């Protein structure tokens, strides 16, 4: 009874837009000063926005040898080809043909709060290349796995040592075609390498100047989305990506994963990989 | 125990195809199909072969054959539990009759005095969580209360799942006769993800059964709340829907039955619930309310459902299918504009029809009108589609009476049953009176007595006889 | 008391053409 | 907080059962949404145990853990490790 009529005293007794959210992300990288703050509504170049005052940060290195010298580039060594490659730095972005600010390149999405150089190495955009490889799940009798009602697939990652962060295997793009061998730097084989660099031949999903930490009003970064997929799970394809178990050079760890919205990896690389699940149907 | 393991392989035939020439189209790596595909180079299961016959496109008139069956016996969800459960596998065309026999016989089922056939969306959903309370709740109540059968297929998915829940709730609860909450599962054998475990003559009494969810493709794998299982086959692998030709064969032949205790006899009432489910789901609604066996819907959480808890104020030909177009899209969603205009019209037809029979069907209406219990709603919605059934007399109040005293609770009589409207005689109650007490219920005694009838009217000399005849046989 | 009590906490806690 | 298969179902339980109420689990932890298998709490079962802490027991139990699935040799000498040492 007592329980009971407590209750009935307790009862009686109470009765947004797409930004670059990581370039205007303060505290920039490494480097101890802070970005302006740009809010959501002045973010873009084409808003009022007077009070506007970046600092210039070009890192020691950033404007070193075989990089873009534009760490101070006010002067007039900022003098090469914007939109247009300018010998070694194909400085054009595949979003378009992008603004010149007196020599200098102003980023083409908006305000990033940070003047001068950074950790990018050339101004304007910076291209790399993130490939993808993509395998179902089977079961154990062969039949491909399923998610409440799409399916699973799985995708391989490589770790890196001192990351914090698992990535997917896209690197540089120093040379034209060997930018996996930048990613693969260490990891597929030495010559297999090459054969790769055939089997790089894929389905292309998305370009463009992505969300980073490392975009100053200045110099930001777009790359390439290839997807080689392995839709069976039995051929000599796959037995020859085995065969590339030649990556005891310089990785910490290779492993496939499935596809989740939580899969431990790289800030935007999931945005990617969302993007390429979505060309399948598969889940999230 | 070897009665029945011998007498179900004397009774019931298995499907298997006879004619071995592979399919047309390859399935998952199973190029090695007949058509079917279930083990072999082809659908094969004897000597590969066309059956001596080089007929393309050999029908399963022309490929399948029935043999004693190899897929009986008890069985065991191995690492869920300790209770087991019985399971069959039975081949199509098999007379509804020798199922209810083994069900009674071999298994030793009393005939129930009331028979749900559930049915839902195969799909897996959730709801409110009051709505999903009251619901289990009084199903299961009522389930067991008055001792009734309860039928469904038995997949893991959907609300079949969703009920599994609910009765091995009541049994986590158990207070008395765990055994009380009796369930039949009804699925195809074809759709079974595991299925091998159990093949294997002269009967497989521990059966043990391991589970995958998710850990299976198209084929299903079995919920692990049910009593019974029984497993219906064509004699194909990847095929759906030879399930529903017997279920309506046996649901229907159950509604025939008599029962007889005390003095009175009856026939078994047969009365449906339905669930969220879908398009498929109104096809079988409608087909059954036009056979009188009527129906009860939720109010809430429904796609097929819910239009219909909508619409039941609405009256008779004001229901436009452009009223229907947006509340289909605006329920769908997601399939909401994949259908034709060839059949939304069809489906305004459905609808207005089943809406027209006022009396067998019945909204639930959650919480706020008349939601007392579950339980009391369906007992309503089965009274008072009984009465709506013609008659020539007021016989039918005893039929109504037979039936409330029949199920053991009174409430439903002395609540509505003479409340009016009949002005009946007290000599018109003395069989009644008889089997209220050959079956030791007092509390309807105390009834037709506030209700007078005589007792030295009553207790003639011959009636005195009888009840001197049927005294429980234990009694020293 | 016990059955009076109940009754309280129950009572709280849920408050066409011719064709 | 990101993760790689359900031990995070695993690291949620751990917890809520590490501080002593346990309202928390059975209102949520075990709500749905997991479909852990039995098999996959012997490591709490035991932590649950050695500290006195019947209700999860009672818990696990209603999900149904199996005594005599579970209680193998070498979880029994682990057990006749710990005892409390105040005990006689």
């Amino acid at each position: 009874i007592s329980n009971k009529v407590d209750a009935m005293v307790d009862l009686l007794d109470l009765d947004g837009d797409s930004y670059h959210v990581n370039a205007r992300h303060l505290l920039y990288p490494n480097c101890p000063v802070t970005r302006f703050p740009v809010p959501n509504e002045k973010v873009p170049w084409e808003t009022e926005f007077l009070i506007y005052d970046p600092p210039f940060y070009t890192a020691e290195r950033k404007d070193a040898a075989a990089m873009d010298p534009m760490g101070d580039t006010l002067e007039p060594l900022s003098t090469i080809q914007y939109n247009v490659v300018d010998g070694l730095r194909d400085r054009r972005s595949f979003h378009g043909p992008y603004t010149v600010q007196a020599g200098l390149p102003l980023n083409p999405m908006g305000r990033t709060g940070l003047r001068g150089r950074g950790s990018l190495s050339c101004f304007g955009p910076n291209h790399t290349l993130y490939p993808m490889v993509t395998r179902w799940r089977r079961n154990e009798d062969g039949a491909i796995c399923r998610k409440s009602i799409k399916k699973m697939l799985e995708v391989l990652v490589v770790k890196l040592p001192l990351s914090e962060h698992w990535a997917l295997p896209g690197g540089s793009r120093e040379p034209g075609e060997m930018l996996p061998r930048k990613l693969k730097r260490i990891l597929r084989q030495e010559h297999w390498p090459s054969f790769e660099n055939l089997l790089k031949c894929g389905m292309e999903v998305y370009k463009g100047y992505m969300d980073d930490p490392r975009n100053t009003d200045n110099a930001w970064i777009e790359t390439v989305a290839v997807s080689v997929h392995f839709q069976d799970q039995n051929d000599v394809e796959l037995n020859r990506l085995n065969s590339n178990l030649h990556a005891c050079d310089s990785g910490a760890s290779i492993r496939w994963q499935v596809v989740d919205r939580r899969i431990p990896l790289y800030a935007n690389h999931k945005t990617l990989l969302q993007k390429a699940a979505a060309e399948f149907g598969a889940h999230y | 125990q070897e009665s029945l393991s011998s007498w179900i392989p004397e009774n019931i035939k298995k499907k298997e195809c006879v004619y071995f020439v592979e399919s047309s189209k390859l399935s998952d790596a199973g190029k090695v199909v007949c058509q079917c595909g279930y083990t072999h180079e082809q659908h094969l299961e004897e000597a590969t072969k066309p059956h001596t016959f080089q007929g393309t496109q050999w029908d399963p008139k022309k490929h399948v054959q029935e043999m004693p069956t190899d897929a009986f016996g008890d069985i065991v969800f191995t690492g869920l539990s300790q209770k087991v459960k019985k399971y069959v596998r039975v081949s199509q065309d098999t007379p509804s009759s020798v199922i209810y026999h083994l069900m009674t016989q071999h298994w030793g089922l009393d005939v129930p005095n009331l028979l749900i056939s559930v049915t839902g969306g195969a799909k897996n959903f959730n709801m409110k969580p009051r709505l999903k309370s009251i619901f289990r709740r009084g199903l299961v109540k009522v389930a067991q209360t008055t001792g009734a059968w309860i039928i469904t297929g038995g997949s893991h998915t959907g609300v079949m799942k969703q009920v599994g829940e609910a009765v091995r709730d009541f049994s986590l609860s158990s207070s008395y006769k765990e055994g009380e909450l009796i369930t039949i599962g009804v699925a195809t054998w074809g759709t079974v993800h595991r299925r091998e475990g159990l093949i294997h003559p002269t009967g497989s009494f521990p059966a043990e059964y391991i589970l995958d969810e998710d850990g299976q493709g198209n084929l299903t794998c079995l919920d692990s709340n049910h009593s019974h299982f029984i497993l219906v086959d064509d004699g194909t692998h990847g095929q759906y829907g030879v399930e529903i030709p017997l279920r309506t064969r046996l649901e229907k032949f159950i509604s025939e039955q008599t029962k007889e205790r005390g003095g009175v006899a009856i026939k078994i009432p047969i009365v449906c619930v339905v669930l969220e489910g879908g398009p498929g789901t109104l096809h079988t609604i409608d087909n059954a309310t036009t056979n009188g066996t009527p129906c009860v819907v939720v109010e809430g959480s429904g796609r097929v459902a819910d239009v219909i808890a909508q619409v039941a104020n609405l009256p008779v030909s004001d229901i436009t299918i452009s009223l229907i177009q947006q509340k289909l899209s605006v329920f769908f969603q997601e399939m909401f504009e994949t259908f034709t205009e060839s059949r939304i019209v069809e489906w305004t037809k459905k609808i207005q029809d089943i809406v027209r029979r006022r009396q067998l069907l019945t909204v639930f209406r959650e919480g706020k009108d008349g939601q007392q219990d579950v339980d009391v709603a369906i007992l309503q919605a089965l009274l008072k589609a009984s009465r709506s059934q013609d008659h020539f007399g007021h016989e039918n109040w005893d039929h109504q009476l037979k039936l409330a005293v029949a199920w053991n609770r009174v409430d439903i009589a002395r609540s509505e049953i003479f409340m009016d409207e009949w002005q009946w005689k007290p000599s018109d109650l003395h069989p009644t009176m008889t089997a209220a007490l050959i079956s030791n219920k007092p509390e309807f005694v105390k009834l037709f007595l506030e209700n007078g009838v005589q007792l030295k009217e009553f207790v003639t000399w011959d009636t005195l006889l009888y009840l001197y005849e049927n005294l429980d046989p234990s009694c020293l």
